[PDB]
């Protein structure tokens, strides 16, 4: 494969200590950039947005910019448009097109469109956005979010609390991403793979001061005991974390009206705890089965499952992405059954069979013993 | 044929098959790697040696490729101390020993003036992150929770050899469990030590006993240990490649006079008793006995309450005593119908029932036990 | 058995070297020489073992202090009697071959007698004397009745 990154490049004409590759600058300049000589080479962008009732601002990120490139932008269905500086200090307004001009050493632009669905159109470096022709061209304009690879399996249901409406899940996490950022050369530590152990996604992302998907577990209640938590990155830049784990979760969902044939749903929440806008949940993976089977009988029977990705509203603004797994599940039938309702029948009919007799003594007797009896069998 | 081709530590190529291969050293430390992908083929190798095509002598010097570090294991089991068969997990407690030979960490005596180097209260991983030099670290399978740790130990010798020492106390989750046939079941507890390392770094090699696997303690106990086994295994392991594992499981079974003595001979009283009152000929006698013997079942039934597990699904011992209280309770009803026969004067018909009921309830008992026994023991 | 809870934990040193170390502890301790078939006429030990750290060629337990009693008495009553006790030093092996020491307490208690006799065994005793004064009747269905009514009071005593 090819190989992406930085590079520093020093250049000498009759100076051999720049084979040392520490050649400090010296002399009057004889090289130059060749890309200068000619017309930059342009980017476009197309993105077909939606002003919701509720959504009716919307503010998009671009890439760096470079001193002496041009920006232009335009909308067609009108809504007002901007642009700002990443802090947010204005630079051009709409007259609907914008334009401007990078004076900076390094530019970074957010995009306001604010008021229903309208087309945008963007592009660097390329003045002939009014009639394009080509289809989208180089590189995206504006940023993308990192797509991440999700899959979870559940083990054992290891307890269920129905007074307090909670439940006990033994099971395995599994995430999976790429970041270039991330990315090292081999010959410089001589290995192919570089991991992390012991550690959770947030320490690792405060030691190497880098920006990683860390999760949480919605209704979690108390702390979360973990095994096997390691995290390993290729030279390329895939990470992937594995974890086992054994967490309580609330579920004040219960309803147990009618028990014992009562139906009830465990549900298991993942959810990122950063920004929609810097990783967001793309893909399920099914690395085992979602539901273990084990030896012997449980108290819950599972009948079906599934697992879905949605978005829910997230803290200062913006949306998270969460990923849920659901278990629909019932109780053993014939346990109470044979337990209850059949001795049940027994006792009633006792009370029912001695209406044909006619000594009246005996029948007030044997009705007064089965009282007695019903009563000792409810107590046991 | 398959192909070869020969790679750095970095997967840069370096040579290509044509099957045989030839490279020449250049930098001042050169790692190789050899490629081999396509069934069983002869791999040959060999440094400063051309004459490969026709060695004639049998393979000399060092070996050409890596070796992996052999480790050698051993476990000893000193109590059960508890078993939950709701959450189907055990806890145990034993000892744990591991050694090895590596010549990285050997010292020189005359810098220290100590023939043994220890560490104390540290875990393998801690120690291999300080002395910055890889150590087979290792953790238990389907352990629950955190786990106790005492005389923890590392010490190594001047030529290299190291040994690892731990007493433990821990919880294992054992989802193979299945009480069906309780309380006649038999159960495997099963402890896994797993390495936490690659295949092609560490591996285990031998077995060491060095005391008895299961130890005798006075008194009784819950559990009973029939037989136990040790076996080592290859697993797969995350990032690829494989791990190794050490296996220790113990066959055990209830003690069963307690159960028998203790449930089983009563019933078997109880139940003669709802019996024998059919010889009676005064009906209302007899249904007040069944009467009276329906609540003395009931009675002995939330006295052995304490004996039932509830785990949502039935054993064997509940079906006998569900079918053994609608018999007791049938009983009460055709005492009913008798008295009333006697009523109106058809005492023949009684005295009939009152031989076929004799004749036909210990069938009854019988085939229920022999069914029982063909669904669920064979 | 788990953590040990301490409080008081302190060691001073002298000028000339003395040094002692105190500490009041609680701590759960593994017993598997438990025997209870004779229950609950059983007699157990609780022993307490504590072990050096260090080999023998080191430092070595050498005599016994005893700074208080060795077992305190308390205010009212205690499910288990202390009839008495020892304690004693030993050699045993250590990891990396050597000899570590060990200081041993064994206290022998026993449970108290009275309690299990008044409340289990004087009732069982009027129960079985009930069936068995019952043949002096001559009136059968009597003796019938009152051995099925006593048989039912033996098993309310029994889950009682
Ligand atoms: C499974 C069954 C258990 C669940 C059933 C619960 C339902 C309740 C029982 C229904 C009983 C209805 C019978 C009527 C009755 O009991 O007495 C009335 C009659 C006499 O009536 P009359 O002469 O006053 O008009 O008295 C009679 O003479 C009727 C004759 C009936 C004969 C019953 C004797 C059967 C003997 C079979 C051998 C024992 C089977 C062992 C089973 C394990
Ligand atoms: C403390 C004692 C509790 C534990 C004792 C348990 C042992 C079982 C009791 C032993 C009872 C043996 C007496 C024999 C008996 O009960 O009946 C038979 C005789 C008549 O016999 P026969 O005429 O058929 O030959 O019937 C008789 O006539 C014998 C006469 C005996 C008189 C008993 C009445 C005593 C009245 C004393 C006042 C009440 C004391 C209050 C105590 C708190
Ligand atoms: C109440 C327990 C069930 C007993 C069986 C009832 C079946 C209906 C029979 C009605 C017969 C009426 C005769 C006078
Ligand atoms: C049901 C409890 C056991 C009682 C003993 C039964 C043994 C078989 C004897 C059958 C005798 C029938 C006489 C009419
Ligand atoms: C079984 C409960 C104790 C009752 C006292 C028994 C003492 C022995 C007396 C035997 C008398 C026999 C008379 C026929
Ligand atoms: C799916 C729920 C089915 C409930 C059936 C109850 C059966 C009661 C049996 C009584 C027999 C005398
Ligand atoms: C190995 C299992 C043997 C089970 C034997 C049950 C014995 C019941 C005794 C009843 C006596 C009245
Ligand atoms: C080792 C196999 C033992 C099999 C025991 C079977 C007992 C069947 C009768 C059950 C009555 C509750
Ligand atoms: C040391 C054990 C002595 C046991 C004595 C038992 C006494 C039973 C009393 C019954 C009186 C009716
Ligand atoms: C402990 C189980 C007793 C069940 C009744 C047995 C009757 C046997 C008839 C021959
Ligand atoms: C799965 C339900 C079985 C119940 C059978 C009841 C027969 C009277
Ligand atoms: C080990 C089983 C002993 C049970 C004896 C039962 C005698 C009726
Ligand atoms: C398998 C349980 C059956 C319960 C009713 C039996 C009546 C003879
Ligand atoms: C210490 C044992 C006292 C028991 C007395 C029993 C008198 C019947
Ligand atoms: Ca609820
Ligand atoms: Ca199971
Ligand atoms: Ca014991």
């Amino acid at each position: 494969t090819y190989t992406t990154g930085s590079f520093q490049l020093i250049l000498g004409l009759n100076a051999p200590q720049v084979i040392s590759g520490e050649g400090e600058p010296e002399g009057e300049v004889f090289a130059s950039l060749a890309s200068l000589e000619i017309k930059p080479e342009a980017h476009v962008q197309e993105l077909e947005i939606r002003l919701d009732k509720d959504t009716r601002y919307l503010t998009q990120h671009t890439r760096n910019l470079q001193p002496g490139d041009t920006f232009h932008a335009l909308v067609e269905p009108l809504p007002r448009l901007r642009l700002t500086d990443s802090g947010g200090k204005p630079l051009a307004f709409g007259l609907v097109e914008l334009n401007y001009t990078c004076d900076q050493d390094i530019c970074e632009l957010v995009v306001h469109v604010d008021g229903a669905v309208y087309r945008l159109l963007v592009g660097i470096n390329a003045p002939n956005l009014r009639e394009s022709g080509q289809t989208p061209v180089g590189s995206s304009v504006f940023l993308e979010s990192d797509l991440v690879t999700v899959g979870l399996a559940v083990d054992q249901i290891v307890g269920v609390d129905q007074r307090s409406e909670n439940f006990s899940v033994v099971g395995t996490l599994k995430l999976s991403w790429h970041d270039p950022k991330l990315g090292f050369s081999p010959d410089q530590c001589g290995c192919t793979v570089k991991s992390f152990e012991d550690a959770s996604i947030r320490a690792v992302a405060g030691e190497i001061n880098l920006p990683l998907p860390s999760f949480s577990f919605y209704n979690q209640q108390g702390n979360r005991w973990s095994q096997n938590q390691v995290i390993f990155v290729t030279p390329d830049g895939r990470a992937s974390y594995f974890e086992r784990f054994t967490v309580t979760l609330q579920a004040p969902d219960f309803d147990f009206l009618a028990y014992p044939f009562d139906r009830q749903k465990f549900s298991i929440k993942v959810d990122l705890a950063v920004p929609t806008n810097m990783f967001i949940f793309n893909e399920i993976e099914r690395f085992q089965q979602v539901v273990g089977d084990q030896l012997g009988e449980e108290e819950w029977v599972v009948t079906s499952y599934s697992q879905e990705i949605t978005e829910v509203p997230f803290e200062r603004g913006s949306t998270n992405s969460r990923f849920t797994t659901t278990l629909l599940v019932k109780r053993n039938l014939e346990y109470y059954i044979l337990r209850i309702f059949v001795p049940l029948f027994l006792i009633i009919s006792v009370s029912w069979v001695i209406f044909f007799l006619k000594d009246y003594g005996r029948q007030l007797e044997v009705a007064s013993g089965n009282l007695l009896v019903f009563v000792a069998f409810n107590f046991t | 044929l398959p192909r070869l081709r020969l790679t750095d530590s970095g997967g840069k190529p370096l040579a290509f098959g044509l099957v045989e291969l030839n490279y020449t050293c250049d930098q001042d430390i050169c790692e190789l790697v050899v490629h081999v992908d396509g069934a069983v083929y002869r791999l040959l190798v060999g440094i400063n040696a051309p004459n490969l095509r026709e060695s004639g002598q049998t393979p000399v010097g060092s070996s050409v490729f890596l070796e992996s570090d052999l480790v050698t294991v051993g476990l000893a089991v000193d109590q059960i101390v508890g078993v939950d068969q709701r959450s189907e997990n055990f806890s145990v407690v034993g000892t744990l020993k591991l050694s090895w030979h590596d010549p990285k960490l050997g010292f020189s005596p005359d810098q220290c003036g100590c023939t043994v180097k220890s560490f104390e209260d540290a875990s393998i991983r801690a120690v291999a992150g300080e002395i910055n030099l890889p150590l087979p670290s290792f953790s238990f399978y389907n352990q629950q929770g955190n786990r106790w740790s005492q005389n923890q130990v590392i010490f190594v010798t001047p030529d290299g050899r190291a040994s690892y020492f731990e007493r433990f106390t821990v919880t294992l989750q054992a989802p193979d469990f299945d009480f069906l046939a309780y309380p006649f079941d038999r159960q495997k507890f099963s402890i896994k030590v797993d390495l936490a390392v690659p295949t092609n770094m560490f591996i285990f090699n031998e077995i060491e006993r060095f005391q008895q696997v299961v130890g005798d303690q006075l008194g009784e106990e819950e559990w009973v240990v029939t037989s136990y086994s040790q076996e080592i295994t290859e697993v797969p392991f995350e990032r690829g490649s494989t791990n190794s594992r050490f296996t220790t499981t113990l066959l055990v079974k209830r003690n069963l006079e307690y159960y028998i003595l203790r449930i089983f001979v009563p019933l078997f009283l109880i139940i003669s008793v709802s019996w024998v009152i059919f010889f009676l000929k005064d009906y209302g006698r007899q249904l007040e006995v069944a009467s009276g013997n329906l609540l003395v079942f009931v009675a002995f039934n939330f006295t052995i309450s304490g004996d039932l597990p509830r785990l949502g699904y039935l054993t064997v011992l509940d079906r006998f005593m569900i079918v053994s209280f609608c018999l007791t309770a049938i009983v009460v009803l055709i005492s009913v119908c008798q008295k009333r026969l006697g009523a109106v004067g058809k005492q023949a018909v009684a005295a009939q029932i009152d031989t076929w009921v004799l004749v036909i309830y210990p069938l009854v008992y019988s085939l229920y036990i022999i069914w029982v026994y063909l669904r669920f023991f064979t």
